């Protein structure tokens, strides 16, 4: 885990050419790269505390994406102006496989749009809690891919912040696309937002420290651990008994959990910063050097080269059969201009 | 069982974030 030779050079290289051309976008981002009437709204996809994603067609080219909606005085209300700047002034900066592709975004009277690749496959969170849990092979192959996106956002000086199922698409090849950039953060120092979801959080989010990018490393334990258990690490009908759980030092493994996957989540579900697998001297190279990960090929799963576990069920382009059914809401554009200054840079 | 108590729990469907 700490050699340094030939390969690690060349992440090293790989992710410095990814920083600048990151930079170049992070410092010019783009805008109102298209207009509500250039799609046709089709079906709501998922809902969140802002507003809906729905599944539109793109008319000039007849493509299908993915366009989350989000109406600005309820970001306003929840206190989420900088976050939602966030989010989008990094998506539209990043590239990389198992990251959405941010196509279009634009503002109008009432509301934010992002117009995204569409991701027929469904939520990891609807195929996982359908299955039960997932083979070991299964999860690793998951886990493999998030272990890269994590490497290349904290590269860039980004934290993520909301890893769990339910951000993780599952693509056409059975890879993983993440999505909801809403906490996502570029942070050189440390920082101190209580945000995320309950069972992912990391303890020092919990306990109101300082904390940085180690929050995302303690949340890939929890996601290995709830992808190969079939329930998460800690779980309670109550937030604050999670809470307690969490900070508590303890985790309890199934029956059926290899020893080399106990020995990792040990690792990354650790409680103590200065002993939390991805926060020492070698980084994620602890985390990718992990006799877990012995079979995993990191340039071979990069290039999509590895036979997925499963490819999603397609009926024909357009089909949202993998995707729950939600109440359909009509999208309303006031006559005037809603929180126009806190949203100028959008 | 403990895959049985989440099952019957109230945290088996999606997750909303907190801040
Ligand atoms: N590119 C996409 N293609 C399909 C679905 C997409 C979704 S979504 O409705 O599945 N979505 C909504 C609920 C909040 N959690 C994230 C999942 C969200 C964002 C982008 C998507």
């Amino acid at each position: 885990a700490a050699k340094k030779g030939s390969e690690q050079e060349s992440v090293k290289e790989f992710l410095a050419k990814a920083k600048e051309e990151f930079l170049k976008k992070w410092e010019s981002p783009s805008q109102n790269t298209a207009q509500l009437d250039h799609f046709d709204r089709i079906k709501t996809l998922g809902t969140g505390s802002f507003g809906r994603v729905m599944l539109v067609k793109h008319k000039e080219t007849g493509n299908h994406y993915a366009m989350k909606i989000l109406d600005k005085q309820k970001v306003v209300k929840l206190k989420q102006i900088e976050h939602t700047l966030n989010e989008k002034r990094i998506l539209q900066a990043v590239n990389f496989p198992f990251l959405v592709k941010l196509e279009f975004s634009f503002k109008d009277n009432s509301n934010l749009y992002m117009v995204m690749e569409y991701v027929p496959g469904g939520e990891m969170f609807s195929h996982l809690r359908r299955i039960g849990r997932f083979s070991e092979p299964h999860a690793r192959f998951y886990a493999a891919q998030i272990v890269l996106t994590f490497e290349y956002l904290h590269s860039l000086d980004l934290i993520y912040r909301d890893l769990k199922p339910e951000n993780l698409l599952i693509d056409q090849q059975g890879y993983i696309q993440v999505t909801d950039f809403g906490f996502a953060k570029r942070v050189k120092g440390r920082t101190w937002t209580l945000c995320g979801t309950p069972e992912y959080l990391a303890p020092e989010i919990i306990l109101s420290k300082g904390y940085n990018k180690a929050v995302d490393w303690w949340a890939l334990g929890v996601l290995i651990y709830e992808m190969a258990a079939g329930y998460p690490p800690f779980f309670a009908d109550q937030p604050i008994q999670i809470y307690e759980k969490i900070v508590s030092g303890k985790v309890r493994f199934p029956s059926h959990f290899s020893s080399d996957l106990k020995d990792l989540l040990r690792n990354l579900l650790q409680v103590d910063l200065t002993k939390r697998f991805g926060n020492l001297k070698n980084g994620v190279n602890d985390i990718k050097n992990h006799k877990w990960f012995a079979t995993t090929d990191w340039i071979a799963i990069y290039q999509r080269k590895v036979e997925a576990p499963f490819i999603p069920k397609f009926k024909g382009p357009g089909d949202t059969s993998n995707f729950d059914d939600y109440e359909e809401e009509e999208i309303r554009v006031s006559i005037n201009e809603k929180c126009g200054k806190e949203f100028t840079e959008f | 069982t403990t895959y049985a108590d989440f099952i019957a729990s109230g945290r088996t469907g999606r997750r909303n974030a907190i801040h």
